[PDB]
RNA sequence: GCUAAUCCCCCAUGUGGACCCGCCCCUUGGGGUGUGUCCAAAGGGCUUUGCCCGCUUCCGGAUGGGCCCGCGUCCCAUCAGCUAGUUGGUGGGGUAAUGGCCCACCAAGGCGACGACGGGUAGCCGGUCUGAGAGGAUGGCCGGCCACAGGGGCACUGAGACACGGGCCCCACUCCUACGGGAGGCAGCAGUUAGGAAUCUUCCGCAAUGGGCGCAAGCCUGACGGAGCGACGCCGCUUGGAGGAAGAAGCCCUUCGGGGUGUAAACUCCUGAACCCGGGACGAAACCCCCGACGAGGGGACUGACGGUACCGGGGUAAUAGCGCCGGCCAACUCCGUGCCAGCAGCCGCGGUAAUACGGAGGGCGCGAGCGUUACCCGGAUUCACUGGGCGUAAAGGGCGUGUAGGCGGCCUGGGGCGUCCCAUGUGAAAGACCACGGCUCAACCGUGGGGGAGCGUGGGAUACGCUCAGGCUAGACGG
RNA sequence: CCGAGGGUAGGGCCCGUGACUGGGGCGAAGUCGUAACAAGGUAGCUGUACCGGAAGGUGCGGCUGGA
């Protein structure tokens, strides 16, 4: 299934910080602030010229390790984005967005989003009243994303909730604090997200 | 004769036929003569069951014979309602 | 090691010899209408043609005779009896 | 609807049937230019009227013998021999086409 | 002769190449109907029929664009580009559905059709298509 | 040769009822791909043999048996 | 050529040669050594390279290479061939799958072991 | 030898129908009519001076078929000539029916460079794969058509077969006899064996859908519904989550100062695949019975192979990771070993004692229940170029004329309206692709709706260009 | 009568194989000479003819892709 190992490594190597943690992100402990250059022996020598083709690959892993998807999935929702009408870099984007263990971490529910993943693989979360435990589940807009109660007074989902308790949400989404319920209103737009990420070198990517 | 019968579609635990006048001799998914209506056994939508009444009655009265199934389907349309 | 196909073969040596012996007394009287008609003879010929008309029409009740295998020999037979005749004429009793 | 086609009589030599050469033109489907095709039929002529030369329609029928299945319609124009003559040539230039 | 159309395309390419204030082309009626849309849509200036040694021509009226700057000062042409489309050899036609679209509309497809010679623009106005003459921008 | 085909499954046709027959591949310069049978006896052999020539048509030759020989040279 | 001369004459669709063709045309065949040695290379390399020519199921009779470092082969090894010639060897269009009927798997070793037909170590 | 019937036959009745002839309409044998001849039938249950199922003849319908025709359907021209039932005619035979399908007789015809004949290969289509499209490749599963049932022939019975689990004969093979003769046909479902790189259970159930027979109860149904096995393909899911040192050990590198693996581990917290307990399906309401009338309508009961499965509730455990790669193409580099050896290799090329290219190591990159490889198809290949190529010297102008078929053809008018363009209409099945929405917690998968076109048929229209016909012109061409 | 097929005799096409034979491709460091590339030491090439271990030589006419 998904990646699972060290993930410090991975925003090393993409010379960004891919907040794949949450708590530890914000602080000064993080290996970007502390160390940012890529993983293993070779890390402190001097760059090389990239490659155009190493610069759109470098470029895609950086999407796609944000949301921690497979390339296997990766490659069907852009290939859906580019198949689809509208510009396809924005719905690639809002197709990632519109995932239901991301709307779970963008939300508040969790502090990253491979924990959002585990929320809803547990059965922790909501769409619309009933139990959805599948992690890239299509959220629709006007849906209503909610903590399922039987775990609702759960020391995990308390604390971080509790931590939104001021925090605002995207533009594109609401929240219900202590109600422990948002919505997606409507699909996000580009300006919404201020992702370190050139999208159109993706499209550049899979057009090789 | 020809007859009005179930042809399943669907997959596998998930049956969906369509009630379909064709001749008796042929497979039950192959060629039918018309599709009048279709019927979905486990009521997963709210019109699991259409059937268009005028053509159900042509075929009846130039001789197409319903199997059991389709008659009370096609009953529980009206289409038999004197 | 079985069947009642065994069934349908024994039944249908029966009608075989049903339907030849039917066929043949049809060719025969056929043909003996069209001779007499050849000589003229024309009372016997008309006789043997309504016979053979009969035969003909009664093979074509069941299985022996199509509808129109019975019609296309009634058809042959009155042609050639009636022209036969022609050449010298008259056609006594029943028939045309 | 029963085909109706028109050309010419190329061949007499037969009780009761005309050869009636018929052409047909159409672009091809991966060029485009327009080619022309044609195709002998062997048609039915029950009072031999119809003789060299004689541009006709022929209708498409019950079978009259083998290959034989056309009978001719109506007379169309008369003493074309130029066609027939076109067609000879083109026969005859084969006696040279061999080895 | 084989193709007098075509001779005429090349008769004007020829002619603006070398910047020539005219050029005679033999005259058909045909050929008058296409200069006509090549005038009426200012590929040309005109043209007027003449004798040249008593025999009927079409002269043109060719156009270009200002005196350019620089090293070599010719100027731009007005008739870029005009090129045959069917020919003897392969005639070309196309439905209504199927006209063309010259240059993104900044130039032009000319047809015969049985409502008359009509630009690309015509030609789908009136609902026509035909025998795709040429392409000019 | 190439009868090899018909040898080789003759032997294996007829082990699936022969405890104590074992055969393996061996080659030679003449006469070619043969097998290397152990037998329980010499009138354990005498029988196979006889199924081979009777019952299967082969004709055959008994030879040798030979061994792998080790050399250690220099290296 | 002319538009007529296409019609005339078409275009030729230019049919691909089979590299392989003692396959006919499966992606692999059985076959039993009659011929194990080792062959040498044409310049500009020099070495000892280990060769087997194999009478296959298929009737053909093909020289494979047996690749990697060390083998089990002899003279009546039962063998499996893909396809892949060695560019250095003329003659020797396949090669032997390591690990497969009497091949066995290259010994020690750690890397690429799925080629070379090498179980994982404990 | 006995014997019954819904078995067979004969007589009768003739609504009708068939056949010969005449006449009318109609136009290939379509329809009407007259006379003559010829042709029918069967009984069974019941609650019984009535119902149910049968039955005979006829017309019409519906459905499904046969036959015919235009057009499209691979390679080789180093296959160029082919044809005697051959091509047509007359009359017959046959069939449901046309036909040289068969036959007799007569004529001398038929076909072919627009590729006959021969060879080779191949079931064909909806579709599928690729492609910017055009095109190319393909025809597994599903749907439609065709063909075949050990090899070959044959007919019988029948609405229908020249019949996979019917018959007859011959052959090959295998198997049984008591020695006369006899048995068999998995290209049905399982399954075996052989061949092979390689392809599954001698499963369950007729609960559903559909078929046959029966008034019905019901019976049979390896169709089908399911379950099994195989990562074969696609989709979904897990092997954790958050915290956690300027940072353990081990290991690798090192200018021995240091760098790396790495927040990775440990360890803290908490979540809870697996598993356990309880519940537990949808798919199934008809047939049937009852009221009514056996109808419409009403009311009612029965029935689950999958399956105690899915799923729900409760409890509950930190709980598989691999494979390919790191010279350039191409994303990822160092140490050691080896020393044109052993080895790598898709191409370029790499190895000759300091190898980012061999082998291992550490690190890294890629993908992840997968990853690589081999085979093959389209792409990249405008590298067969219709879209979209070339030929002085790169491959490529015929040695030069003359000319046959063919391709192509200056300027003007009319007729036609074949090509071409337009409009309407029919056909373009279903599935699939596409759009939309909807159902399985998602997706895969599935459902409903929608837009499809081209092509071809019909009808109407247009006439510029190409064509045809008729007629002109003098500029091309030829003549004096 | 026709008729599966069996048989008899004679053709045609294709595949496999064949003593021996022809030339061809290829193969790290064999032998002979040196024909061509620089008037390559006789300008080259060329169609044909004849000759010679081999490249090649020569004749006849041609080409310049030699002056
Ligand atoms: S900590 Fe810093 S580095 Fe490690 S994950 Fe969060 S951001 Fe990426
Ligand atoms: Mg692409
Ligand atoms: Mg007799
Ligand atoms: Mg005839
Ligand atoms: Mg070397
Ligand atoms: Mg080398
Ligand atoms: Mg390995
Ligand atoms: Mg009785
Ligand atoms: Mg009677
Ligand atoms: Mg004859
Ligand atoms: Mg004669
Ligand atoms: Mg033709
Ligand atoms: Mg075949
Ligand atoms: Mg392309
Ligand atoms: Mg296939
Ligand atoms: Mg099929
Ligand atoms: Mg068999
Ligand atoms: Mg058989
Ligand atoms: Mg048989
Ligand atoms: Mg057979
Ligand atoms: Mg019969
Ligand atoms: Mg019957
Ligand atoms: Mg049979
Ligand atoms: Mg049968
Ligand atoms: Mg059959
Ligand atoms: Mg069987
Ligand atoms: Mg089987
Ligand atoms: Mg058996
Ligand atoms: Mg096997
Ligand atoms: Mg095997
Ligand atoms: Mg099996
Ligand atoms: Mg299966
Ligand atoms: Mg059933
Ligand atoms: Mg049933
Ligand atoms: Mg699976
Ligand atoms: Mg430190
Ligand atoms: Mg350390
Ligand atoms: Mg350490
Ligand atoms: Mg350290
Ligand atoms: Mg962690
Ligand atoms: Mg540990
Ligand atoms: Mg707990
Ligand atoms: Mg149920
Ligand atoms: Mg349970
Ligand atoms: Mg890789
Ligand atoms: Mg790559
Ligand atoms: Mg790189
Ligand atoms: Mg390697
Ligand atoms: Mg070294
Ligand atoms: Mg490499
Ligand atoms: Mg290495
Ligand atoms: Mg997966
Ligand atoms: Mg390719
Ligand atoms: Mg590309
Ligand atoms: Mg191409
Ligand atoms: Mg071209
Ligand atoms: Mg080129
Ligand atoms: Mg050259
Ligand atoms: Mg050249
Ligand atoms: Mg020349
Ligand atoms: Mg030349
Ligand atoms: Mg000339
Ligand atoms: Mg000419
Ligand atoms: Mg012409
Ligand atoms: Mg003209
Ligand atoms: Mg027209
Ligand atoms: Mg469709
Ligand atoms: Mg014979
Ligand atoms: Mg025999
Ligand atoms: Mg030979
Ligand atoms: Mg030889
Ligand atoms: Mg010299
Ligand atoms: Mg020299
Ligand atoms: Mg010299
Ligand atoms: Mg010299
Ligand atoms: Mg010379
Ligand atoms: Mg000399
Ligand atoms: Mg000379
Ligand atoms: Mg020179």
């Amino acid at each position: 299934g998904r990646y699972i190992g060290p993930v410090c490594r991975l925003c090393r190597r993409e010379g960004v910080k891919l907040y794949l943690k949450g708590e530890r992100c914000y602080s000064p402990k993080c290996a970007m602030e502390r160390r940012p250059y890529p993983p293993g022996q070779h890390g402190q020598k001097r760059a090389r010229r990239p490659s155009d083709y190493a610069v759109r690959l470098r470029e895609k892993q950086k999407l796609r390790r944000i949301y921690g998807i497979s390339e296997r999935q990766f490659r069907n929702l852009f290939e859906e984005a580019s198949k689809k009408k509208g510009v396809t870099g924005s719905v690639f984007l809002g197709l990632l967005e519109s995932r239901l263990d991301n709307v779970v971490y963008r939300l508040g529910f969790a502090v990253s989003r491979r924990q959002a993943r585990q929320l809803v693989r547990h059965g922790h979360i909501t769409v619309n009243g009933r139990r959805v435990d599948l992690p890239s589940y299509r959220v629709r807009p006007g849906d209503e994303i909610a903590v399922a109660e039987k775990s609702r007074n759960l020391e995990l989902i308390r604390q971080n909730l509790e931590a939104m308790k001021g925090r605002k949400v995207g533009p594109w989404l609401s929240l219900d604090v202590e109600g422990m319920k948002g919505k997606f209103l409507r699909l996000p737009d580009r300006e919404d997200l201020a992702l370190p990420v050139n999208e159109q070198l993706v499209i550049e990517f899979y057009s090789r | 004769m020809v007859k009005i019968r179930l042809a399943r579609f669907g997959s596998k635990h998930n049956p969906h036929y369509r009630i379909v006048v064709t001749d008796a001799r042929r497979k039950r998914d192959g060629k039918y003569i018309e599709k009048i209506g279709y019927y979905d056994p486990r009521k997963t939508t709210p019109d699991w069951l259409k059937v268009d009444v005028e053509r159900a009655r042509y075929w009846l009265s130039v001789g197409a014979q319903p199997t059991d199934t389709a008659r009370r389907l096609l009953r529980q349309a009206g289409v038999f309602r004197q | 090691r079985n069947l009642s196909a065994l069934k349908r073969h024994r039944q249908s040596l029966k009608r075989r010899l049903r339907n030849k012996a039917k066929k043949s007394a049809i060719k025969t009287l056929s043909k003996k209408a069209i001779q007499l008609a050849q000589e003229g003879k024309a009372e016997e010929a008309l006789k043997i043609m309504r016979k053979a008309e009969s035969l003909i029409d009664k093979a074509a009740k069941g299985s022996t005779l199509h509808k129109n295998a019975a019609a296309r020999r009634k058809s042959r037979l009155m042609r050639k009896v009636r022209q036969l005749l022609e050449a010298a004429g008259a056609p006594l009793i029943g028939g045309g | 609807p029963k085909k109706v086609l028109t050309g010419v009589v190329v061949s007499d030599k037969m009780q009761k049937t005309v050869t009636v050469l018929v052409e047909r033109q159409f672009p091809h489907p991966l060029y485009g230019k327009v080619i022309k095709r044609s195709k002998k039929y062997l048609a039915h002529d029950p009072e031999e009227k119809y003789k060299l030369g004689d541009v006709v329609e022929i209708i498409e029928s019950r079978p009259i013998s083998k290959r034989k299945r056309f009978r001719v319609l109506r007379l169309v124009e008369s003493g074309r021999m130029d066609l027939v003559e076109k067609y000879l040539i083109r026969r005859q230039n084969y006696e040279s086409l061999s080895k | 002769l084989t193709d007098p159309i075509a001779d005429m395309l090349t008769r004007i390419r020829n002619a603006t190449r070398v910047y020539k204030e005219s050029t005679d082309v033999p005259a058909s009626r045909f050929k008058e109907e296409i200069l006509r849309i090549l005038a009426r849509e200012g590929f040309i200036k005109g043209y007027e029929r003449v004798d040249v040694d008593g025999k009927p021509y079409l002269r043109v009226y060719l156009k270009y664009g200002p005196r350019r700057q620089g090293p070599d000062p010719r100027p731009e042409q007005v008739i870029h580009h005009i090129r045959r489309i069917s020919k003897p050899g392969r005639r070309v036609y196309v439905g209504v559905k199927e006209i063309p679209r010259v240059r993104r509309g900044l130039g032009i497809a000319i047809l015969s059709t049985s409502k008359g010679v009509l630009t690309d623009r015509e030609a789908r106005k009136l609902g026509v298509g035909g025998e795709l003459i040429c392409e000019v921008w | 040769s190439g009868d090899y085909g018909k040898l080789r499954d003759a032997l294996e046709k007829l082990k699936l009822n022969d405890a104590a027959l074992t055969f393996e591949p061996e080659s030679s310069t003449a006469l070619g791909f043969g097998f290397r049978c152990g037998f329980l006896g010499l009138l354990h052999a005498e029988i196979v043999q006889e199924r081979l020539e009777r019952e299967f048509g082969l004709s055959l030759i008994a030879t040798a048996p030979s061994v792998v020989y080790k050399v250690r040279l220099k290296s | 050529p002319t538009i007529n001369q296409l019609v005339r004459k078409g275009r030729e669709k230019v049919r691909k040669k089979s590299k392989v063709p003692a396959l006919k045309g499966a992606p692999f065949r059985r076959g039993v050594c009659t011929v194990v040695r080792t062959v040498t290379p044409k310049k500009p390399n020099s070495a000892l390279r280990k060769v087997a020519k194999v009478r296959l199921t298929s009737g053909y009779e093909v020289t494979a290479y047996i690749p990697g470092e060390g083998h089990n082969l002899q003279e009546h090894s039962v063998v499996l061939i893909r396809g892949g010639r060695v560019k250095d060897l003329p003659g020797v269009r396949y090669h032997i799958v390591r690990g497969v009927y009497d091949a066995a798997g290259v010994k020690d070793r750690k890397k690429s072991r799925s080629k070379y037909g090498t179980k994982k170590p404990k």
